[PDB]
């Protein structure tokens, strides 16, 4: 796995806390065993024996398959909540306004001034976008999928047309 | 009435006098009343006014008689100008059989709903009629095919009527 | 905090559980009458006055953490229910789930003859059984306040997980199917 | 009920078998029975339209509720005598049927002693 | 649900921060790295974030939350889910 | 505790797989290049879904190739053998039927419909 | 996606002395 | 695109092999292709078995839905392992476990099914009586026959 | 506030 | 039938003198015409069919097929005139002098009363479909896919040649009218069997029999729209067609001969559904869907009831507007995305609402949704074929679940779900697109209203 | 489809007033082809799962769908049909068993959901 | 762990023209740009009445009475149920009552 | 609007959404009640059910065993 052995027990820590909280439902129940599961993690901070540290991860990993929650609680927006996507349909590309009839584009004529400057905007700056990636991504391509930020003024982020204008989450 | 009352029959019409032992007010007595008032009258108003249109202009159309001619069992083999004529008179044959049925079977389902719970008393000869009627029926046209003809109607006559021959000689 | 859909809720409850002379009852205990003055299978008769009383069991689990205890939503409340067409929609349907059951008993006409004559335990078998399952649902659910933790059993996981019959055709027979060809 | 209990679990050929009782005859310990009476007519029943299984023998009683039903709209709380005239005749009919289930046990009861006490002295 | 605002989400992430007993409300700023200046640890950094969670009713994923170091990173982090502009 | 087990249905879980743990020089040397390929091909994709000019469609390699490699095969329950138990099936159903119908002990009474 | 039509490599199938 | 960059036949050199990977976008390493055998397959990726819906959530993938990444080599059933159909993740049960006691619920009922159906329930009650000859004429008797008449006593 | 509500043309 | 075949040979002329730019309109508007006066073929009569002469007749199998063969036309060129938009204006007319002698070939071929005929112009047909699918086809398999159509074709009509030859011997006559009354049974002998053979498997490789089907997807896939048109609503329908007549003079021997090609299309519409579970081209998909829609029309046939040839007509009328309309949706999106591919464009109701709800009704019309006349024919096969063996209904019923599962599949692969972020010429439907569809979709509804008109002459 | 075909093959008809006039005895397959179009539409043992998986549409969707649209379908049909079963003893066994089983099964999983609406369907 | 100061300065940077943008999604006062208490709900479920049940209901029935009616076996009634002591609107008949009940009672 | 949103405290109430919550409760417990007093028997049984074994032999004419 990519992450290291300080993100993996850090993971199954929250992992660990939030399925201890379907079990209790009640919070001042949830607060009791929360601070004693804190203690188990608090009793193995300092091991300092990386074979020792892995087996108590694997050991600890092999509990907690074993008293997970078979339906624990779910945000209703995260993946497999009850929310997850529901608005997905309400989204439109921003793209899609360049196909509107004149008379549609005429009963917003400030919205679609403003759109114009950005539109410029973007096409001003992709030149020196493509520039500065080039003279950055080491030979071979990149290594990883981090992006850099502008280094001069009146230069804009590289790559951030749709970041920028990515449809807002709630729509409509 | 406006159909033949023979070919559909109906038992007279029994509906009980009201017997009220209630001092209420009957609610479907006023909505009666309002209901003829409100929608019966100007509905009768607007046929009335339409069936004084067709007064003035009086037309008249004619159902098709059609002569006889003699049947396949007349026609020489392969003489293909008498069995046109044989055919042609052996298919509207047919489908006048397949409303006889439908007569006969809308019969049967206005009784059953007529006569309620007590259907399967008062229903007997509705049933009866229909049963002989549809024996009758498979005995003409069952089992011919898609391609069906006069022909194979008579190729199964005659096999039927061998059948029962060899009934009479049996016994 | 909603006592507008508060008082909806245990109405519904109520009625859904066979609660005497609620829309529900006019049904649901005629029905238990009917099956266990009947010629039927026993087993079959077991398992519906079982279900009877896990009626009461998961309407008190509605109840109990939807309604009572202390609140555990987050922390900005926008609790509000005083929308006319909210309240007018769900007032209607709680005098039919009063009345309706006594209204339409009291006027359709008689097609059978409704079995009148039974033991007094057969008689109350319905009333008895939802009544118990209050009581056993009530001690679980109060069971769950205390500061004891405990492992899922093989029955808790079976119901929480439909009975694995989702987990396992709804993977088996769609896999079967789309690598037939 | 505990019916079942003693012939499921108990001794069966003591306990009636309600498919297939009356096992013995109508008359067979009764010096005169006299038929019951059907108040209501094969006509009558027929013009009430009353379902078949309702045509038993309490379908008198089902008629009058039926009529005073109808005479009584709109009030639907009407009625109240003459629905529980009609529902206490099928309690009496249903009693009757009780009383057969039992004369069936009971005779079965004498049929074992009878036949138990030409076994031992056989 | 009503809108949020730029200082509505600081407001409340500091509330949230000003009731936990390992941090002293009085050294809390906006900028306090939880780390270097509040003395945390790993181990309540995952709690800061489960609480913020609790709070605005919605999950950060584990590989953004380890970011989240200093109250305004929380703040930013909510306000650009939230598409909050103020 | 019980072990998992893995079906093919049911994978196994990675906190449970014991090679995501025990890391190695060459696995990591291997995740990491597995990681230079993907952004390598991320970057090829942004520099074209982000050009202001293109209207159109990013045509993908891999998926060409998918449905390429998907269409080709193009030619049990694939040969005589679903046919054959079929045939005898009906054959067996419509002989024992035609039987019945000759001895008059199939049941046609209202059947005008065929 | 203009309509394909034969190149060279296809127009070579039919230059020797046999197909 | 060029027909160097479609598929092709099973491959059997190594550098049949490392062509085929770099092709795919794969390491050499990674890179297996199904097992010679006329199948059809050729030189397409042998890539697990696992759904769509096994992936990472989080992560910003060019297709959020279908969870995939433009350019990366698609499952030979992809269209199998779409969200929409067969999932393979990871159950808090075992899978043959789920199949016992799934089965023996659904066993143990039919037994206590067929238990019920041989030891029926049912009251102390003699047979309901009905007039005029168990309703001989109502029920659709032929009333030419004189049916044996049906006599019921009192008691 | 009144946000503009991205939308496909409904003109067609 | 001189009344229709003189006014489409006058859309020739009216094509090659029409002034540059008005080809596409003033063939499209006369080519209306001649569908709207296509409507006084519906003088049926109960015992007779229409016979006008020596050479052409019409009944009630006939008619459906020959206004549907004649609002085809105009459809096509609708279809047609985008992607031709910038075709030489020569080759633009010979484009649509093929479209048009294709309609003569096939209401002719629709009402010859002659078998021979029959043949003649039933195997004419091939001429402008080879043409038009090589020629004005995209992809480099228009070629091998113009071969596998037309030597699949001549594989069975050849053997049917000589069918027919040898019948005019032996009966004097091939006249449809007078096979009526000199039908003579057919008798068991090998030498029957492959006279049966002959005279039926020409018919079947149209349909197409499942076993003998696999050059219709590659026609498909490499076709041009109207090629797709044309081949799915009335191309596949000649065979049955000519099944429905020709099974009148190989009685009884088709009760035995059946067997084999019942058990090939009971089995083949189960197998070819679940294909179409898994196909990744959207032309494709259709195809083998056209495949398992007439499976039911073989089994239909073959079993020879009056029930099953009502249900049989039905369902080659609705399959012919529902196939053509699939395909035109599917054309439209091609037109946008230049790709066949299912999965590569999603989400499309989000950007294309009303384009969303044709592919909606296409789809319900598909899976035959009651009262539906897709439904109607699919139910009267059901009904008979259920009395031809009860166990078939376990079949039947498989399928129908089945086609519900790809069916809606389409349906929500292509147009719910996320959009595909990099396509971005994704265009408001055209008024051209949306009045195609509605030109298929409305009269398959209105049909429901007065079905008798497509129940063939056992009704 | 089953009913349909059988009900037409044997009784010349799809009119009720016909099917129940003509009152077949032999009714065993008819009726159980109604039974599984029941247990479907009103979502009995062994094809359940729908239902609760329903719970995605909006609430009033679950709330019209629950009461009085699809899920009684299922019953109501078997109630148009009380003439022939209630002459089939045969078909009464199948279905008391068929919502014995469905009525414990369903209940007890409600036992265990967190779902409110889960709970209700 | 934390954003590294290249992460840190990209987040700024980007944050900076999102807000812009979403602050640039709302409307100006003028867009849209659009071209050119019992008597009155009384009014308004009178005119639904009239248009919504009296139109059709006129058009029903009509249509029921000169077109449906006219044809045989199209209405079909469960006929009436006479019960003992009725009398017979059509021909006066009156119906005999029950004979005297046994009179078991409680 | 006509309520605002609280943080971290008891909602706020209208008085017609409590008085028509009480109301209608209210009036459940006096239907449930009134009902009883009237419909005692829907609870309890309409008729008593006899006790089988206090019938004489006399009654269902069992003869005695010696004939
Ligand atoms: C008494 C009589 C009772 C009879 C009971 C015996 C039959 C029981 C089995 C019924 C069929 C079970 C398969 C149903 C599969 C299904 O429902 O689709 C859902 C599936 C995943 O859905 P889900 O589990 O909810 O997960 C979503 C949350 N991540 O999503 C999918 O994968 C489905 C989409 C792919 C399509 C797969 C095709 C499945 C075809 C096989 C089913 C049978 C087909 C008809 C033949 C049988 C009819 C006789
Ligand atoms: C590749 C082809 C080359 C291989 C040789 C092809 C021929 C081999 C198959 C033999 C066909 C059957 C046959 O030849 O029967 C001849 C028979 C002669 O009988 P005759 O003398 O005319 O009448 C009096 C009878 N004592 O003729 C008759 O009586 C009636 C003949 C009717 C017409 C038969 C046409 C032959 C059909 C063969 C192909 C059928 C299968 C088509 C497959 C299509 C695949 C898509
Ligand atoms: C009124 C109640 C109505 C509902 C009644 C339902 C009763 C259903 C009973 C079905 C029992 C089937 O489930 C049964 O449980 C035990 C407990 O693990 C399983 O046992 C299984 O688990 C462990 C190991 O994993 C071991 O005990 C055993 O090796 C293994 O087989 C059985 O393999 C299985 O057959
Ligand atoms: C089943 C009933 C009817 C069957 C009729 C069968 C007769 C043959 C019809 C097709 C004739 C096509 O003739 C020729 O066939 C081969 C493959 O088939 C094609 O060639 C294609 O397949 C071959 C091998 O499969 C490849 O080597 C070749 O690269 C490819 O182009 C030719 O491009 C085509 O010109
Ligand atoms: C798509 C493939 C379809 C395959 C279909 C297979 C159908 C098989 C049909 C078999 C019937 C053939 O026809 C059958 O054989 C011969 C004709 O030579 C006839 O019999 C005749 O020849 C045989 C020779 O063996 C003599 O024994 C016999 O004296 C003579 O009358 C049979 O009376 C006839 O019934
Ligand atoms: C025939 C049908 C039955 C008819 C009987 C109808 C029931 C009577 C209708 C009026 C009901 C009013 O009910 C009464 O209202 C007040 C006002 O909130 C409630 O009082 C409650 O809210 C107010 C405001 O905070 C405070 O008095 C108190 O804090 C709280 O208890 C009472 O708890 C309740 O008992
Ligand atoms: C005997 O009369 C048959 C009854 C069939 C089962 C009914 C269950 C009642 C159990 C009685 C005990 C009381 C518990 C409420």
């Amino acid at each position: 796995a990519y992450l290291t052995h300080q993100q993996k027990v850090l993971r199954l820590y929250k992992r660990a806390l939030r399925h201890l909280e379907s079990w209790c439902i009640h919070r001042d129940k949830y607060r009791y065993f929360a601070c004693l599961l804190r203690a188990r993690f608090d009793e193995h901070k300092n091991e300092k024996d990386m074979v020792k540290a892995t087996q108590l991860l694997r050991e600890a990993e092999e509990e907690f398959w074993h008293g997970q929650h078979p339906q624990p609680y779910i945000f209703p927006e995260s993946p497999g909540g009850t929310s997850y996507e529901r608005y997905e349909c309400y989204k439109v590309p921003e793209w899609c306004l360049d196909d509107w009839h004149p008379s549609e584009k005429a009963m917003y004529p400030d919205y679609f001034a403003k759109r114009e400057q950005w539109k410029k905007l973007r096409r001003e700056s992709w030149e020196r976008e493509v520039k500065q990636l080039q003279e950055e991504t080491p030979v071979g391509g990149p290594r990883t999928e981090a992006l850099p930020p502008a280094r001069k003024q009146g230069d804009l982020p590289p790559l951030w047309w749709h970041i920028v204008t990515r449809p807002r989450e709630r729509p409509m | 009435d406006s159909w033949d009352k023979d070919v559909y029959p109906e038992p007279p019409r029994r509906t009980p006098a009201p017997s009220p032992q209630t001092s209420l007010p009957n609610p479907i007595t006023y909505l009666t009343k309002a209901f003829d008032l409100l929608v019966d009258r100007p509905v009768t108003l607007v046929r009335e006014f339409i069936e004084r249109q067709h007064a003035k202009n009086k037309y008249y159309y004619y159902h098709r008689e059609f002569r006889r001619v003699p049947d396949i069992t007349e026609c020489q083999e392969k003489d293909v100008l008498c069995m046109f004529e044989a055919e042609m008179q052996w298919r509207r044959d047919y489908k006048v059989d397949q409303e006889i049925v439908n007569i006969i079977q809308e019969r049967l389902k206005a009784c059953q709903q007529r006569e309620g719970e007590s259907h399967r008393q008062n229903c007997a000869k509705e049933l009866e009629q229909f049963t002989q009627v549809v024996k009758a029926y498979q005995d003409r046209y069952h089992d011919l095919g898609a391609h069906y003809s006069a022909r194979k109607c008579l190729a199964k006559q005659k096999q039927r009527m061998l059948a029962e021959r060899k009934a009479a000689k049996e016994a | 905090a909603m006592p507008f859909t508060t008082t909806a809720l245990i109405v519904g409850s109520l009625a859904l559980t066979g609660m005497p002379f609620l829309t529900g009852f006019y049904s649901k205990d005629l029905i238990i009458e009917a099956a266990n003055t009947s010629y039927t299978n026993a087993w079959a008769l077991l398992m519906t006055l079982i279900a009877t009383s896990f009626t009461a069991i998961y309407s008190t689990r509605i109840i109990f953490f939807a309604l009572l205890g202390q609140p555990r939503f987050p922390t900005l409340v926008n609790i509000n229910e005083n929308n006319p067409l909210l309240i007018n929609s769900i007032k209607r349907l709680l005098i039919g789930s009063l009345f309706a059951g006594y209204i339409i008993s009291n006027n359709i006409p008689p097609t059978t003859i409704p079995q009148m004559t039974m033991p007094y335990y057969l008689k109350t078998t319905a009333l008895i059984v939802t009544i118990l399952g209050f009581i056993l649902a009530l001690e679980i659910s109060n069971m769950t306040k205390n500061l004891k933790y405990h492992y899922p059993s093989n029955a808790f996981k079976f119901s929480t997980l439909l009975g694995y019959f989702p987990t396992i055709m709804h993977r088996l027979a769609p896999y079967m199917n789309l690598s037939m060809s | 009920g505990a019916h079942l209990a003693r012939r499921y679990l108990g001794d069966a050929s003591v306990e009636p078998d309600p498919l297939r009782m009356p096992t013995f005859p109508p008359d067979y310990g009764f010096p005169e029975r006299k038929e019951r009476e059907m108040v209501a007519t094969q006509q009558e029943m027929n013009d009430a339209q009353l379902v078949l299984q309702q045509r038993d023998y309490c379908a008198h009683y089902l008629i009058r509720f039926l009529k005073c039903k109808r005479d009584s709209f709109p009030n639907f709380l009407a009625c109240k005598h003459e629905r529980h005239d009609w529902d206490y005749c099928e309690h009496l009919d249903y009693v009757k049927r009780m009383k057969e289930f039992e004369r069936e046990r009971r005779l079965l009861q004498r049929k074992k002693r009878r036949e138990q006490r030409e076994a031992d002295m056989a | 649900a009503p809108p949020l605002t730029l200082e509505g989400i600081k407001d409340r992430v500091l509330y949230v921060l000003k009731l936990y007993d390992k941090i002293d409300p009085e050294k809390l700023s906006v900028n306090s790295h939880f780390m270097k200046d509040l003395g945390l640890d790993s181990l309540d950094q995952v709690e800061i974030i489960m609480a913020m969670e609790d709070e605005f009713g919605f999950e950060i994923p584990d590989i953004d939350a380890e970011k989240l170091m200093c109250p305004q990173e929380i703040v930013d982090y909510i306000a650009d889910k939230k598409d909050v502009y103020e | 505790f019980p072990k998992y087990e893995a079906s093919r249905l049911s994978s196994l879980p990675t906190t449970l797989d014991p090679a995501e743990y025990d890391i190695s020089s060459e696995t990591r040397k291997a995740q990491a290049e597995r990681l230079a390929i993907r952004s390598r091909l991320k970057r090829e994709y942004q520099l074209q879904y982000y050009d202001p000019s293109r209207r159109g469609v990013i045509e993908d390699p891999a998926l060409v190739r998918w449905t390429y490699a998907r269409s080709a095969n193009i030619y049990a329950l694939f040969g005589i053998g679903p046919l054959v138990f079929w045939y005898y099936v009906f054959k067996t159903d419509r002989d024992r039927k035609e039987k019945l119908i000759q001895e008059g002990k199939l049941d046609r009474t209202f059947n005008i419909s065929y | 996606a203009r309509q394909w039509q034969p190149d060279v490599e296809w127009a070579e199938q039919y230059g020797g002395a046999v197909m | 695109i060029t027909k160097d960059m479609l598929p092709g036949p099973y491959p059997k050199t190594p550098e049949e092999r490392a062509a085929a990977a770099k092709k795919y976008n794969m390491r050499v390493e990674d890179y297996e292709p199904y097992p010679d055998d006329g199948t059809g397959y050729g030189d397409y990726p042998k890539l697990p078995d696992r759904s769509q819906q096994e992936r990472d959530p989080w992560y910003d993938w060019d297709h959020p839905d279908l969870r995939l990444n433009w350019g990366e080599p698609m499952h030979w059933d992809l269209d199998m392992y779409i969200r929409n159909r067969v999932d393979t993740s990871p159950t808090p049960v075992n899978w043959n476990l789920m199949c016992k006691h799934l089965f023996g619920f659904v066993a143990f009922m039919l037994f206590m099914f067929w238990v019920g159906e041989t030891y029926p329930a049912y009251q102390p009650v003699g047979p309901k009586q009905y007039p005029y000859n168990n309703l001989y004429l109502e029920r659709g008797g032929d009333p030419n026959k004189e049916p044996e008449p049906v006599v019921h006593y009192e008691i | 506030k009144r946000l503009f509500i991205i939308k496909p043309s409904g003109f067609y | 039938m001189l009344k229709y075949i003189i006014p489409t040979i006058m859309l020739m002329p009216l094509t090659w003198l029409s002034k540059n730019n008005m080809i596409w309109v003033n063939s499209t508007a006369h080519s209306l015409l001649i569908s709207f006066t296509s409507l006084l073929l519906m003088n049926q009569f109960g015992d007779n069919s229409l016979n006008f002469s020596l050479l052409f007749f019409s009944d009630s199998l006939s008619t459906p097929l020959l206004i549907l063969t004649m609002w085809l036309l105009p459809l096509m060129l609708m279809a047609s005139q985008h992607h031709l938009s910038k075709e030489n204006l020569t080759r633009k007319k010979l484009f649509i002098t093929m479209l048009i002698s294709l309609q003569l070939f096939l209401i002719m071929t629709f009402t010859a009363m002659e078998l021979i005929l029959f043949y003649i112009l039933f195997e004419a047909t091939l001429v402008p479909t080879l043409i038009i699918i090589t020629r004005w086809g995209n992809q480099t398999e228009r070629l091998n896919a113009g071969l596998y159509f037309l030597f699949y074709t001549l594989a069975g009509s050849l053997p049917l040649l000589v069918a027919l030859i040898y019948i005019q011997n032996t009966v004097g006559s091939l006249n449809f009218l007078m096979l009526q009354y000199w039908v003579q049974p057919v008798h068991n002998s090998w030498s029957n069997v492959f006279m049966w053979l002959a005279c039926m498997m020409a018919f079947m490789v149209k349909m197409p029999l499942y076993g003998l089907h696999l050059w219709l997807p590659k026609a498909h896939v490499e076709a041009p729209i109207a090629g797709s048109m044309v081949l799915a609503a009335v191309l596949l329908k000649l065979g049955g067609y000519g099944m429905l007549r020709i099974t009148l003079i190989l009685n009884p021997m088709t009760d035995f001969m059946a067997y084999p090609f019942i058990m090939l299309s009971l089995w083949g519409m189960i197998m070819t559904s679940s294909i179409c579970l898994r196909q990744t081209d959207l032309k494709s998909l259709i195809a083998y869907s056209s495949v398992s829609h007439m499976a039911l029309v073989i089994v239909a046939i073959l079993i020879q009831t009056p029930w099953s040839y009502m249900g049989a007509t039905a369902l080659m009328i609705a399959h012919g507007l529902t196939s053509s309309m699939l395909f035109c949706l599917a054309n439209s999106n091609y037109e946008r995305i230049h790709s066949r591919t299912m999965i590569l464009a999603r989400g499309l109701q989000t950007l294309l609402p009303l384009m969303a709800t044709w592919w909606l009704l296409a789809s319900l019309t598909n899976l035959a949704l009651p009262p539906t006349i897709n439904l109607i024919g699919e139910l009267f096969v059901v009904m008979s074929t259920f009395s031809w063996s009860n166990i078939t209904i376990i079949l039947m019923g498989v399928n129908m679940v089945i086609t519900a599962l790809y069916s809606l599949y389409m349906l929500i692969m292509t147009q719910r779900g996320k959009y595909t972020y990099h396509i971005n010429n994704i265009s408001p439907s055209f008024t051209r697109e949306n009045a195609l569809m509605s030109l298929h979709i409305l009269p398959l509804l209105l049909l429901t209203l007065n079905p008798k008109i497509i129940l063939g002459p056992l009704y | 489809i089953l009913a349909m075909a059988w009900f037409l093959t044997n009784l010349n008809t799809w009119d009720l007033q016909q099917i129940f006039m003509l009152n077949p005895s032999d009714s065993n397959m008819p009726l159980i082809g109604l039974a599984l179009a029941a247990t479907g539409k009103s979502a009995q043992f062994g094809l359940h799962p729908w239902l609760p998986s329903a719970m995605e549409g909006p609430t009033p969707v679950s709330a019209l769908l629950h009461s009085s649209t699809m899920v009684v379908a299922g019953i109501f049909l078997l109630i148009r049909f009380y003439p022939l079963t209630e002459n089939n003893k045969y078909i009464q066994s199948i279905t008391l068993c068929l919502g014995a089983i469905t009525t414990l099964f369903t209940a007890m999983c409600a036992l265990t959901q967190n779902d409110i609406k889960k709970i209700i369907a | 762990s934390g954003y590294t100061p290249e992460e840190k300065l990209r987040l700024q940077q980007l944050r900076e023209l999102r807000r812009r943008w979403l602050k640039d999604q709302e409307l100006s006062p003028r867009e849209p740009v659009l071209p050119p208490n019992v008597i009155y709900k009384t009014y308004r479920h009178s005119i639904f009445a009239f248009t919504h049940v009296l139109i059709p209901v006129w058009i029903i029935h009509y249509y029921l009475k000169y077109h449906v009616t006219t044809k045989p076996y199209t209405i079909v009634e469960k006929k009436p149920r006479i019960f003992p002591g009725d009398t017979i609107l059509e021909t006066g008949e009156v119906i005999p009552p029950m004979k005297e009940f046994p009179d078991q009672h409680h | 609007a006509h309520i605002e949103p609280r943080y971290r405290q008891f909602p706020q109430l209208t008085r017609s959404q409590v008085i028509q919550a009480e109301f209608f409760s209210a009036t459940m417990w006096f239907w449930i009640l009134w009902r009883f007093w009237h419909d005692s028997d829907a609870v309890l049984g309409h008729f008593p059910y006899p006790d089988p074994s206090q019938w004489t032999d006399e009654e269902l004419g069992i003869p005695p065993d010696d004939e």
